């Protein structure tokens, strides 16, 4: 008998939470640096296939790149939103720069 | 109904749909030689009346476009004399449930 | 995702517009104008690509929010461009507006009234109303001002009331009908303008004509050249190539977009403009250039190197650009040369941004542009949006285990200590949460975080079990905070063995391979355990395979993998709704031994069995009490039998208030096996005790109708999961008690058996060179050494079909003398004989291998078949250099006489390797794309609450699935009729009706069925065109969930059929509603996606027809010519002509030669040129041909018909090539005295033909042609022979259009038919005296389509893709054939799965995420479309639930309070 | 015109290998089959069974 040099597994990996790429926010390739496991379009089908409607939104966006993000319903966007700069005593408020208009434009 | 023997003049042609409400069709004697309807993968079409059609759109919640479509050059579409807006009722035998009653838009 | 964390708003709808330029410098946080991104020290420089506007970055705070690199999401800021630009995804269609329009009257060039036709037709299609839009083509009164603008009122008339009178109705919205046959419409008529837009020279409004607009592939227009006579016109227009300027372009169309606008109004929306936007051309200009924020333009680090910008490369390069062009222009202010940079700068900031932008419409590695980055290898939207990478999941080789669960999976400990669940404190979990968190990250079951309801998480990870301690006693303490008094604190605790997970094999090809299994964390493990039983659907063998584990983190997921997804319920297929669970090796082995009569027990053995597989503590059993049967030998030794240990597991895990199961089957292994008179083979199964028949591959496998899946259908899914477990475990502990071997003694033959082997063999030398002698065709049987036989074999090797010819004759002569070794030798000759000869047990048992793989060990390999012939020879003439050149041997052409036992000659095992290395790379070299196709086209049809089968968009795709509305995983024993009567109490108990009877109808469906039988039997011999139409289907008319009675006519017919054919305290009457209860009971749930389960039904059985063939198209390239690409162009385009009665099989046969067709080739034996220059080149072109007798009975030609075809055909095309050949050079018996008839026919000839001067034909006999051709001197030399050949294989004596040979092959299925090698129906439609052309088949779907119809291709489609999957005995349901089919044939004509047919459809999303991205998001912008996000690939773009199975409906919260 | 045969009769072709085995059609001894290494070298070869009352052709491993 032989015994052949492969580990069974080299590829044994488990990842929880773990780093994401800054573009898609979603899992970065890597086994060794805490890398995330990719849900194809097979799998998405798959998911499709048993009518499984939650398990896909739970690998697709759920546990993959889900973020609660601010949109103007003025204009319909999640780019032009931004955080306000309060004074000493006030509070941060979630403003659209496209639907705000410059003070000293506002004439009457 | 007008049954041309080889070839009909492209000025000739133009003159068919000029007198509105009467419709006029053209065949080839050549291709009326053996009836489409009568093969056995050609199923028995129906054209259904406006109140036919009325009530099959209700019953499905469907808009007219919403359903599957027969073209108005389709062979058995210019067999039955198919317009726009026509639904054609299909009773077709299925290797599954046997009599099945499908149905098919005219545009 | 936090459940803690709701969300109030939702995105209902997308919609694609273009940004302003005035819009962008309103929102931009900054201007950028620097093209450097750093200042020195290490700052980013103020009006660059790295400004703290546009977020934090480097340790800074965001100039705009103020906040840190975390919580800034960034801000976007814009590049002010000098010049305007061409927006590159837009140019093509500003360029088709440039030249479609006028430079003077600035109107398109098209008249306005036919410019107002199209304007309507597009207004009237915003609706829903394409019947209208033709109707207006009606309306009609060079032609007057006066009259034109009264065919505009009228029209604007029709167009006004037919809007109001549909929208009156519930016809179409204020927002407008918008369906894909409307798309369709629309998508022809935009065409069909910008066609005629271009058409037009000279402008119909004022008759002036405008300078041509000629492009090249970078965004960059100019001027076009002009003869002479466009010259004299463009004077005359008042007396009645240069480089144009983006400005100039944009300040033209700034008019004609303002002359036009009412027609762009349409042109350019979809639906209806509510928002009453203007159409302006400065759309497709840039005039700035959106920044996107720092956030996405982050420099790459890897390791130590910290990357430039990959954008900020180009794009400071553009600023560069645009910095020095307006500074190079501002220094001409005070002023050829400066001219001419000018403009070359003017040209490279436009490809600047172009490069920018994009590559391979740039330069001819570039840097990649934004439409690259959408598009860098499948796409951003199939790699980060269809696709992700996810949290919570493992990867690990899979290892065997048949001590868990058949629904279980063996996780290891240390994916346990990793993988959490956000479970959320509660006063009935405060005990089992208290002890994770007290246990920690690092011991099981414990937990790694806690969450406070506050927000805030708290890391158990370092803390010591001190803290720890004091934490849990802190878990259910009240929230002071009012803001937080709703919430409850979180632990983020170990995976428990209560927890689902996904378990997944790559490839996915059905959705059986992604699997809900219950975890059972394994002590001391380091790989994942799996149960056998989940071997067949994840086709996952233990040979070092990977599979991946996924742990949803809601109840909601949980829910899905537990009562979905789950593995118990995948025990059949929906494929054909076959089992694909069962025990695979030892197992069948076992029970083969185990069930034996032979095999017995005593009662310590009997209950040591019982209670090895059966154990009430894991609630195994069903009455708390194991019960045993009594002993089959009571006297002298009390035994019991090894069947009677299958009756007591069944009698122990079936439920004790049903009776027995009941089951008449057979065996794998013949009752010859088992000795004389046994009855072995019959599986007897009498109120639940197996009473005859040992149990193989067919009963406990997983095989259709065998005890498993008969338990299944009495008892259900979980009780033969606990069957199969049991079994699983029994067999398991039985082959550890009594063990199971393989070894030399059973690959062994007697020393009789061995005789016979040699006996046989010694006929097969023979046999080479009888085959050989019989296709050379030589009498006597001549020696092997005959020098004619020699001469004759070298004319076999020279040719590929000749060569094919022997190999198959003596393949099948060798093969028989292989099949007569192994039918005598095996088993009647084998030494140790079944049940004790292990290695024939197996391939018996179907534990594992075949009787093939047994004869090649014990009998021989036989004949080593290469590529579907023998042994490929070398040009000597030999196959090895051991064997002799045109050696007529066996052994020489593959044949192996030898066995693996005794082993292979030297000769034969070289050819043995052969053959295996053949075998090897085929599976190397050859159903993921044709899937992927279907997938994504089909992924929103489902099945509707109204149980129609509707897309995503809610356009109806069939009306019933499969037109009965039955789930094939239930049809299965819903026409085993005598089961369902044996078992009617236990079923009759399983669908209880007493729940159901308030709820449905029982006589109304039940008293139309006997209306629409009566009418059916009216018309049983009629034809079905001339069958009544007056009652249609009860399932047209009675809802198959509410009526009872409204069941498909099959199933109609075949129940009544059962009930007349078999008389049998059940009732006729009773049965009957049971059955059709049942069939209630098996309709297909609404939401259920047979879209998805249609494409994997016939894409992963698809995998298994990769092989190559052993005429027409087959296996994949033959459903790609269907389902992928729809061809028009089929490769072997064939027609079946149904011959009647009356005509013969020599009638027929004449028949096929008739349609058969000769060419002049076909009838020419020899051309004899006998060239003479004289004078004067002269051609003597002698025409020999075959005898008249043999071509006429060969082809059906005369020699009438072989005169005209020469004197007409035949000497025009010759002296066509001849002429053609100079032009392209520059740039025996004794016949004279020839007499009268023959003399006016010569003389006649002459005159029309130039250089032949004669023409002379055997009119007597017809056996030749001679005529003599004239050349001049100028000629010179030609290849005459070469030249005549190409012209006689042209030549068409004769030919049926389209079609080349007729057949006649073995009637199929007992059906008289001719197989034809083309396709022309209205040319067969002529033979009607031969053909019943009511009954003419084709395979070419598109030829079916252009004669008989959209139904007609239909159900070609159905048949061909049937013949597809029949052909390598693949069972696929015609509820996905049809369905596929039905989806190809949605819009009348026949679409393809593929980027064309995709074209009409609604989610202009799902077309992105498909391929070219850019072009179908550019169409969409064009449209002004609104994604309705309605199609499952939408839905996931925007992170909407999928509309699909638990999304196709609402969950509401039933409240007390007012 | 070829002294060696250049085409096969209509029926003169009979199917030489032959093994016994059960028909799942009706019932019937003498059946056709078909060898052929497909997939990987790791999997095991597949038989193709053709019956020889009827003419039905056949695909399955094991
Ligand atoms: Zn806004
Ligand atoms: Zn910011
Ligand atoms: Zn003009
Ligand atoms: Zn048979």
């Amino acid at each position: 008998y032989q015994r052949l040099r492969h580990m069974v597994n080299d590829k044994f990996q488990v990842r929880s939470t773990g780093p994401v790429n800054s573009l898609t926010m979603q899992p970065v390739k890597g086994r060794k640096r805490h890398g995330g496991i990719r849900v194809g379009e097979m799998e998405r089908d798959a998911l499709i296939g048993h009518g499984t409607s939650f398990l896909l939104q739970d690998r697709l966006l759920n546990s993959s790149d889900y973020t609660q993000a601010s949109v103007c319903r003025e204009c319909g966007s999640i780019l032009t939103t931004q955080q306000s700069v309060p004074r000493i005593g006030s509070i941060s408020t979630v403003c659209c720069r496209r639907c705000s208009m410059r003070f000293e434009d506002a004439k009457k | 109904i007008f049954v041309y023997q080889n070839n009909i003049t492209p000025s000739a042609m133009k003159l068919v749909p000029s007198i509105p409400p009467a419709t006029i069709e053209t065949f080839n004697e050549a291709a009326l030689v053996v009836n489409i309807t009568h093969h056995e993968l050609v199923p028995k079409h129906i054209r259904l009346s406006s109140d036919e059609k009325r009530e099959l759109l209700k019953r499905y919640r469907l808009k007219e476009s919403q359903l599957p479509r027969i073209q108005r050059a389709d062979p058995v579409a210019l067999y039955l004399g198919l317009k726009r807006g026509e639904v054609v009722k299909i009773i077709r035998k299925s290797e599954t449930s046997g009599r099945y009653a499908s149905y098919r838009i005219c545009m | 995702m936090d459940i803690s964390k709701p969300v109030g708003s939702e995105i209902t709808s997308v919609d694609f517009g273009i940004l302003t330029a005035k819009e962008i410098r309103n929102l931009s946080a900054k201007q950028i104008t620097n093209p450097t991104v750093l200042d020195n020290l290490g700052h980013p420089v103020s009006g660059g690509l790295y400004d703290l506007a546009l977020g934090a970055f480097l340790r800074n705070l965001c100039s705009t929010c103020g906040l840190d690199e975390k919580f800034c999401p960034g801000h976007q800021g814009h590049i002010e461009l000098p010049v305007p630009c061409y927006n590159p995804l837009f140019f093509n269609q500003l360029y088709i507006y440039l030249r479609a329009s006028c430079l003077f009257c600035h109107h398109f060039r098209l008249k306005s009234v036919e410019v107002h036709r199209y304007a309507c037709k597009l207004r009237l299609l915003q609706y829903g109303l394409i019947d209208e839009s033709y109707k207006l083509d009606e309306i009609t009164l060079d032609i007057s001002s006066t009259l034109l603008n009264e065919l505009k009122s009228k029209r604007s008339e029709y167009v006004d009331m037919a809007i109001a009178k549909a929208l009156s109705d519930g016809r179409t919205t204020e927002r407008g009908s918008f369906t894909a046959t409307v798309n369709d419409e629309r998508k022809k008529l935009v065409h069909e303008f910008h066609k005629k837009l271009l058409s037009r020279g000279k402008c119909d409004n004022c008759g002036m004509f405008s300078p041509k607009f000629r492009k090249d592939g970078f965004t960059k227009i100019f001027e076009t050249a002009l003869n002479e006579k466009q010259i004299t016109n463009n004077r005359v227009k008042g007396f009645i190539s240069t480089y144009i300027l983006s400005t100039e372009v944009k300040n033209i169309l700034d008019t004609v977009f303002r002359k036009e606008q009412c027609v762009l109004q349409y042109v350019f929306h979809s639906r209806p403009n509510l928002s009453r936007k203007l159409v302006k051309a400065d759309s497709f200009f840039m005039d700035v250039l959106v920044v996107p924020p720092t956030r996405f333009r982050l420099p790459s680090k890897l390791g130590e190197e910290v990357h430039e910008n990959s954008q900020n490369q180009l794009l400071s390069k553009v600023l560069t650009t645009s910095l020095l062009i307006r500074d190079l222009n501002d220094d001409l202010s005070k002023l050829r040369v400066i001219f001419s940079r000018l403009m070359n700068a003017f040209v490279t900031i436009q490809n600047d941004v172009n490069a920018f932008i994009d590559s391979t419409k740039a330069q001819g590695v570039p840097i990649p542009g934004v439409k690259q980055a959408l598009e860098k290898k499948e796409g951003l939207f199939r790699k980060h949006m269809m696709g992700k990478r996810v949290n919570y999941a493992a990867r690990s080789v899979i290892s065997p285990d048949p001590n868990i669960e058949t629904n279980e999976i063996g996780v290891p400990p240390v994916f346990a200590v990793k993988l959490t669940y956000p479970e959320p404190v509660t006063a009935y979990n405060i005990a089992e949460l208290r002890q994770a968190v007290i246990n920690g990250p690092d011991k099981w079951p414990g937990a790694t975080q806690i969450q406070n309801e506050d927000g805030s998480l708290v890391s158990l990870i370092g803390m010591s079990v001190e803290q720890r301690k004091a934490l849990a006693n802190q878990l259910l303490t009240p929230s002071s905070n009012v803001s937080t008094h709703t919430l409850n604190k979180k632990v983020y605790r170990h995976i428990k063995n209560r927890d689902v997970v996904l378990m997944n094999r790559q490839p996915t090809l059905h959705k059986a391979s992604m699997m809900g299994h219950k975890v059972r964390v394994l002590p001391n493990e380091k790989t994942l355990r799996l149960h056998y039983a989940n071997t067949g659907a994840y086709n996952a063998d233990f040979d070092g395979d990977e599979m991946n584990m996924h742990f949803p983190q809601n109840e909601n997921a949980r829910a899905e993998a537990l009562n979905l997804a789950n593995t118990d319920s995948q025990y059949l297929t929906p494929t054909s709704g076959s089992p694909v669970r069962g025990l695979i090796q030892d197992h069948i082995s076992a029970g083969v031994w185990l069930t034996s009569k032979d095999s017995f027990f005593t009662r310590e053995q009997y209950q040591q069995y019982i209670y090895g597989c059966i154990r009430p503590e894991d609630g195994h059993t069903t009455r708390s009490k194991i019960v045993t049967l009594p002993p089959t030998i009571f006297k002298p030794y009390p035994l019991w039998t090894g069947k009677q240990i299958i009756t007591t597991v069944l009698l122990n895990v079936t439920p004790p208030d049903m009776p027995g199961i009941n089951l008449i089957s057979k065996n794998k292994i013949k009752n010859e096996y088992w000795g004389k008179g046994s009855l072995e083979n019959e599986v007897l199964f009498k109120d639940g005790a197996l009473l005859c028949g040992i149990l193989d591959k067919s009963q406990y496998g997983a095989s259709k109708y065998g005890i498993v899946h008969s338990l299944h259908e009495v008892y259900g899914p979980e009780v033969a999961a606990k069957v199969l477990s049991v079994l699983g475990r029994l067999f398991t502990n039985y082959i550890t008690a009594t063990a199971f071997t393989c070894g030399m003694d059973d690959l062994r033959l007697t020393a009789e058996g061995n005789k016979w082997r040699t006996d046989i063999l010694k006929t097969s030398v023979d046999t080479g060179r009888e085959a050989a002698a019989e296709v050379t065709n030589l009498d006597k049987d001549t020696p092997a050494d005959d020098p004619e036989l020699l001469k004759r074999l070298q004319e076999i090797l020279r040719d590929n079909n000749k060569s094919g010819i022997l190999d198959a004759v003596t393949s099948s002569k060798v093969n028989a003398i292989t099949s007569q070794v192994v039918s005598k030798c095996v088993p009647d000759g084998t030494m140790k004989k079944f049940p004790c000869n292990s290695m024939q047990a197996m391939a018996l048992s179907g534990a594992k291998g075949s009787n093939v793989n047994v004869s090649q060990i014990m009998c021989l390999l036989g004949q080593q078949a290469l590529e579907g012939r023998r042994v490929p020879v070398m040009v000597s003439g030999k196959t090895l250099p051991s064997f002799k050149p045109y050696e007529t041997d066996a052994m020489a052409g593959g044949y192996v006489k030898g066995r693996f036992y005794s082993g292979i000659k030297p000769q034969e095992y070289y050819f043995h390797c052969m053959a295996g290395r053949e075998g090897l790379i085929d599976t190397a070299v050859k159903s993921g794309y044709l899937q992927r196709c279907l997938t994504k086209q089909l992924e929103g049809v489902h099945v509707s609450y109204d149980n129609s089968i509707r897309d995503a968009d809610g356009t109806l795709v069939q009306f019933m699935y499969g037109g009965d509305a039955i789930d094939i995983t239930k049809e299965s024993h819903m026409t085993q009729f005598e089961f369902c009567l044996d078992n009617y109490y236990a079923l009759l108990k399983k669908y209880n009706p007493s729940a159901l009877i308030e709820h449905l109808d029982v006589e109304s469906a039940l008293k139309y069925s006997k209306k629409t039988l009566k009418y059916r039997k009216k018309h049983s011999k009629e034809p079905h065109y001339k069958q009544s139409v007056k009652y249609d289907p009860v399932l047209a008319k009675y809802n198959p969930a509410k009526y009872l009675g409204s069941v498909s006519e099959n199933f109609q017919d075949k129940l009544e059929s059962f009930l007349d054919k078999n008389s049998k305290g059940v009732n006729e009457k009773k049965f009957r509603a049971l059955m059709q209860l049942k069939y209630m009971r098996s309709l297909i749930n609404p939401g259920e996606a047979v879209g998805i389960i249609a494409s994997q039904s016939v894409g992963e059985p698809s995998t298994q027809m990769t092989l190559n063939t052993f005429n027409v198209t087959l296996g994949i390239p033959r459903l790609r010519e269907i389902v992928m690409t729809a061809s028009a162009a089929i490769k072997t385009p064939q027609m079946t002509l149904p011959i009647w009665n009356d005509v013969s099989d020599e009638q027929a046969d004449t028949f096929c030669k008739s349609i058969s067709k000769v060419l002049l080739s076909e009838v020419i034996d020899k051309v004899i040129v006998t060239e003479t220059t004289g004078t004067a080149r002269s051609y003597v072109i002698h025409m020999r041909f075959f005898d008249n007798n043999e071509y006429s009975e060969e082809y059906d030609v005369s020699k009438e018909e072989l005169q005209n075809v020469i004197s007409n055909q035949f000497i025009h095309l010759l002296e066509a090539a001849i002429v053609k050949e100079i032009k392209k050079q520059k740039r025996v018996e004794a016949n004279n005295n020839m007499n009268k008839v023959q003399r006016d026919r010569q003389s006649a000839i002459i005159s029309h033909h130039r250089f032949i001067t004669k023409y002379n034909f055997d009119d007597e006999s017809g056996k030749w042609c001679e005529f003599k051709l004239e050349l001049a001197a100028d000629t010179e030399k030609l290849l005459m022979v070469n030249i005549v050949e190409e012209i006689c294989r042209k030549s068409i004596i004769r030919q049926i259009p389209h079609i080349d040979r007729c057949v006649h092959p073995e009637p199929e299925n007992g059906k008289r038919v001719l197989v034809t090698e083309g396709v022309n129906f209205q040319a067969m439609w002529d033979q009607e005296a031969f053909i019943d052309v009511d009954g003419i088949t084709s395979n070419d779907v598109a030829a079916v389509l252009k004669t008989y119809g959209v139904e007609a291709a239909r159900n070609t489609i159905v048949n061909e893709i049937n013949n597809v999957f029949s052909r390598y005995a693949i069972s696929v349901s015609f509820r996905h054939l049809d369905l596929i089919a039905d989806m190809m044939t949605r819009q009348g004509t026949y679409l393809a799965f593929n980027r064309q047919g995709m074209e009409t459809s609604t989610s202009s999303f799902m077309k992105m995420s498909y391929e070219t991205t850019c072009q179908f998001l550019t169409k969409a912008v064009l449209d002004n479309e609104r994604e309705q996000l309605d199609s499952p690939s939408a839905r996931i773009v925007v992170g909407k639930l999928n509309n699909v199975g638990t999304g196709s409906f609402d969950v509401l919260a039933k409240v007390p309070n007012a | 015109k070829s002294v060696v045969k250049t085409s096969l009769k209509k029926n003169e072709l009979k199917d030489g290998a032959t093994i016994k085995e059960k028909c799942p059609q009706c019932g019937n001894e003498e059946m056709n089959y078909h060898t052929l290494q497909l997939r990987s070298a790791d999997e095991g070869a597949t038989v193709f069974y053709t019956c020889t009352s009827c003419g039905y052709k056949f695909r399955t491993n094991n």
